[PDB]
RNA sequence: AACAGGUGCCAGGCCAACAAGAAUCCGAUCCGUGUAUUCCGUAC
RNA sequence: ACACAGUCGGUACGAAGUCGACAAGGUAGUUGAUGG
RNA sequence: GGACUCCUUAACUUAAACUGAGGAGUCAAGUAGGUACAAACCGUACAAGGAUUAAUUAUGUCCAAAAAAAA
RNA sequence: GAGAAGGGAAA
RNA sequence: UGCGUACAUUCCUUAAUAUCUGGAACGAUAGAUUAUGAUUAGGUAGUGGAACAAAAAAAAAAAAAAAA
RNA sequence: CCUUUUAAUUGAUUAUGCUGACUUUAGUCCCGAUAAACUACAGUUCUGCUUAAACUGAGGAGUCAAGUAGGUACAAACCGUACAAGGAUUAAUU
RNA sequence: UCAGUUAGGAACGAUAGUUCACCGUCAGAUGUAAUACGUGAGCUGGGUUAAGAACGUCUGGAGACAGUUUGUUCCCUAUCUACCAUUUAAAAAAAAAAAA
RNA sequence: UGGAUGCGUUAAAAAAAAAAAAAAAAAAA
């Protein structure tokens, strides 16, 4: 069995939004909030990435300064 | 997975999802979306923001096409391009990106120049305006149909939004799109900008063409097809009133900002004062809350539109100045220094 | 069809213009000098 | 061609799809609505005066004189409005259809040489 | 006007070892072998 | 889109005002035509 | 070495948009109207082109759908 | 008042 | 005793090329186009007339009003 | 420009036309046979199949192909690799 | 015979490529017709209509028979209609910035 | 300590019934 005619722009436009939200919603949304989760733990250190990879570390970044209330950072010892 | 989840279509509902159902609930969402604005009772002036370079391309134009010459010419006349002409007759009108450049450069002059203006508090700006940075990556192994989903999953986001989005899909072809994102990120943030307000606003695909590889089969030879395409990203970085007005208004904030604040209380990093610090932007009830408190205070008219953009603004410029002040701080400057890189 | 109609409308866009380069005339070029040779052959020898 | 293709392309402006810039499809589309326009505008004149009749009679019968009586005493009377205008003063200036409908009566109901009163006897 | 080549593109007089104009004016943004006017060489 | 997806037509401002406006009103800027 | 309607016929099961003859009409190569819906029936003051005027053709006058029932 | 034998339904 | 309904070379704008439409007429330095002139102008096969097809070549791209 | 000419072989919605590009089918079909661990105080995972001796006076019982198919950094590169006396009598030097 | 507000039902085999039939058992309820003699992009391939080969028959022959036999690759990943399953919503992706 | 199936067991009653997915005086969302 084939296709009797080509589907058209229209049709396939729709099918682009379908699948879109079909993939959104049973894969991306769910990785996504796994990924938000994980990092309540600190990050994942692979053994074979000793090499080349930073030593081991637990703190997680505050990327907005602007929010940020307290120290950024200490003044030279002395 | 779950196996009951809810799974959207656009299209289709049970309830009931024909055109005419479509057109009174998206005038109900329309109706809601515009009431959730909350906007100044009083202000100064309506400044709206123009493209100087655009406006005159287009001046340009219109006289090459009004008076078939350029401007100021009186011999000759307007020559349109041809097959196989090596002479662009607009070359001297500047590119897309000269045109960035320059919106670039007006919007730094305005930034510098309200600093020094009387009753620059109270006035409206709108929507539009910033700086603007266009990012291209190309050789990209996959097409249109999948480039389309990556995105449109990041379209709109914060930047560090749409790199946390594409860095959880665990796909190998995405890390095109994040290097491109990281790049970009990179760069805007040693040019100055302000990573935090730097939004994706829109993409663009362009084909540059597919490889094609026999592929031998048992009556016909077919023709596999890996694709190259190209990724052309836009970068806006929002003006603080604009900031403003999202985040603290209608309450549309990074979940990024709000996953760092987030972890910041649950691990202790700040005081106890941040809690309510953070309240407009913790979570989902804490913003629905402040949303309708801001909202009856508005109403009774306590609530002061101007007065609190004046305060979260200089509560953000005050916070990066102490960080960059601190920094510097760290590394043993001296005074005379750390006075002269406020100039 | 299209594409000689295109290289009609450009030649007809170009070929009346005085003064016009090579790199203005692209693929028209022998053609607008030759020509401009035949509009200056009246004047030789006046 | 049938149709020149500058032609074509600038009738196909407005259409769904490939219509709008493939010469084979826009052709096609072409030919169907100029042929449509053609039938249709030597159509239209009659769909017109339909609409105009049914209007003077709805107009007439609003003062009990039905479309083909007025008809018949205006022309008797050599009065020669034709539809679109008696139409037009129907929905637009009703004291002079009324009039007009009264001047077709007082030709229609003309009235017998000898009358009769039946009414106590 | 085939008074060839080259010189930033259409040069008899800029180069090309033997003739003759750095000729003048006008050119959107550079240049002009271009337009207009004019002088000169040529048994080329 | 019901549509070989086109064709012919296609909404008639203000009074949204008011210190308004022939014969009666029982004063509503309301009313006059109509007994078997 | 065409089709259908009509008139007159031969063949057929007094059958077939059957086969085969003699004449007119349409189609073929003729739109828009009627006949419910893809040629051949009816009708045309038959279509160069444009327009928001008019006419009793066929045929209609309860509604779909234009068109009579004062006192 | 009729293959009114397109549908409704009328004296 | 009525009315509905298809048809306008009524109005306005074009066309007529196998010797007969006035025209064997009116003009004429190369036809301006007929205002109550006529016939008229559906069309497959076939036949015929006309208008284009932006180019090239040619030894004819300044005796042209007013302005410059 | 206009004029005259042109032998241009001069007008393409169509020959399951030719040479190509790019869509639809569709993000659909296609994924070969058994696998684990590499450790906060020792070790020996499980499975399929069984010529895996490489001087012992013996070139180690073949032919053919790879126009160099098991060299070399998690390389579809660069570089290197078939010695008939096998060269290291190198039990040396240190 | 006529009549419905049409209600519940009518089993298996031998020979046989068979349909319709014949014979046997159970039962004691022949049913008939249509649906492209319903249905092969759902199945089989026994008969039947290719290449091989044989018998009878016809010709001088190659060959043949609305005579009989034996052997002989039954394709398609479903676009649309249909049907059976199936489906949060106003929102829980993004965006939706007025008044002057 | 259990699962599925029929070769096991039960019912053959209700149809204004069992049940369902859109409360609706809301006439220009």
């Amino acid at each position: 069995a084939v296709p009797k005619g080509k589907r058209s722009k229209h049709k396939c436009k729709q099918r682009q939004l379908i699948y879109f939200f079909d993939q959104f919603d049973g894969v991306f949304k769910r990785r996504r909030e796994s990924f938000y989760r994980s990092f309540y733990n600190p990050p994942y250190f692979s053994k074979q990435t000793e090499q080349t990879s930073l030593p081991p570390s637990v703190l997680r970044p505050f990327r907005f300064p602007g929010f940020w209330p307290g120290r950024f950072a200490f003044k030279m010892a002395s | 997975p779950n196996t009951k989840r809810r799974i959207r279509d656009p299209f289709w509902r049970r309830s009931g999802w024909w055109r005419w159902r479509q057109q009174e609930v998206k005038a109900m969402n329309r109706s809601r979306a515009f009431r959730r604005h909350l906007f100044p009772r009083f202000t100064t002036e309506t400044v709206s923001f123009v493209d100087a370079a655009e406006a005159e391309a287009k001046r340009f134009k219109e006289i090459v096409a009004e008076t078939g010459r350029y401007p100021g010419q009186t011999v000759n006349f307007f020559v349109p391009k041809v097959e196989g002409a090596k002479l662009d007759p607009f070359a001297a009108l500047p590119s897309r990106q000269k045109r960035l450049k320059l919106r670039r450069k007006a919007v730094r002059e305005a930034e510098e120049a309200e600093k020094a203006r009387e009753d620059a508090d109270f006035v409206w700006r709108g929507k539009g305006g910033g700086r603007v940075w266009e990012e291209r990556k190309a050789n990209i192994p996959l097409g249109k149909k999948k480039l389309l989903l990556y995105c449109t999953i990041i379209k709109g986001l914060q930047i560090t939004d749409a790199i946390d989005w594409l860095s959880s899909l665990c796909l190998h072809r995405v890390n095109y799109l994040l290097n491109l994102l990281n790049a970009s990120r990179k760069k805007i943030h040693e040019q100055g900008g302000d990573i935090s307000r730097v939004y994706v606003e829109s993409y663009m695909l362009n084909i540059q063409g597919q490889i094609k590889r026999p592929q031998f089969r048992l009556r016909m030879v077919n023709l596999i097809k890996t694709w190259k395409f190209a990724v052309v990203l836009r970068f806006r970085e929002y003006p603080m009133d604009e900031y403003f007005h999202k985040l603290f208004i209608l309450k549309h904030v990074p979940r990024s900002l709000t996953t760092d604040m987030r972890l910041a209380l649950a691990g202790q990093r700040v005081g106890l004062h941040a809690v309510r610090d953070w309240y407009p932007f913790l979570d989902s009830k804490t913003r629905f809350f402040h949303r309708k408190r801001l909202k009856w205070l508005d109403r009774t008219r306590q609530f002061d539109y101007c007065l609190a953009r004046r305060v979260f603004k200089s509560k953000y410029e005050e916070n990066c100045r102490r960080r960059k002040i601190q920094v510097l701080q760290a590394r043993g400057a001296s005074d005379a220094v750390i006075e002269e890189a406020n100039l | 069809h299209t594409e000689s109609t295109r290289r009609k409308q450009q030649y007809a866009s170009i070929i009346g213009k005085q003064g016009l380069s090579k790199k203005r005339c692209g693929i028209h070029w022998p053609r607008y000098r030759r020509r401009h040779k035949a509009r200056r052959a009246t004047k030789h020898k006046a | 061609m049938q149709i020149p293709r500058d032609v074509i392309f600038e009738v196909v402006r407005g259409f769904r799809g490939r219509s709008r810039n493939c010469i084979k499809i826009a052709r096609v589309r072409a030919m169907k609505a100029l042929l449509y326009s053609s039938i249709m505008r030597r159509q239209r004149q009659r769909r017109y005066r339909v609409f105009w009749i049914g209007r003077i009679n709805a107009a007439g019968r609003e003062w009990s004189f039905p479309y083909a009586w007025l008809a018949t005493s205006l022309w008797r009377q050599n009065i020669w409005l034709d539809r679109k205008m008696l139409a037009n003063l129907a929905e637009t200036e009703p004291a002079s259809f009324r009039a007009l409908v009264n001047e077709g009566k007082s030709v229609y109901f003309w009235n017998p040489d000898k009358v009769r009163d039946i009414q106590d006897l």
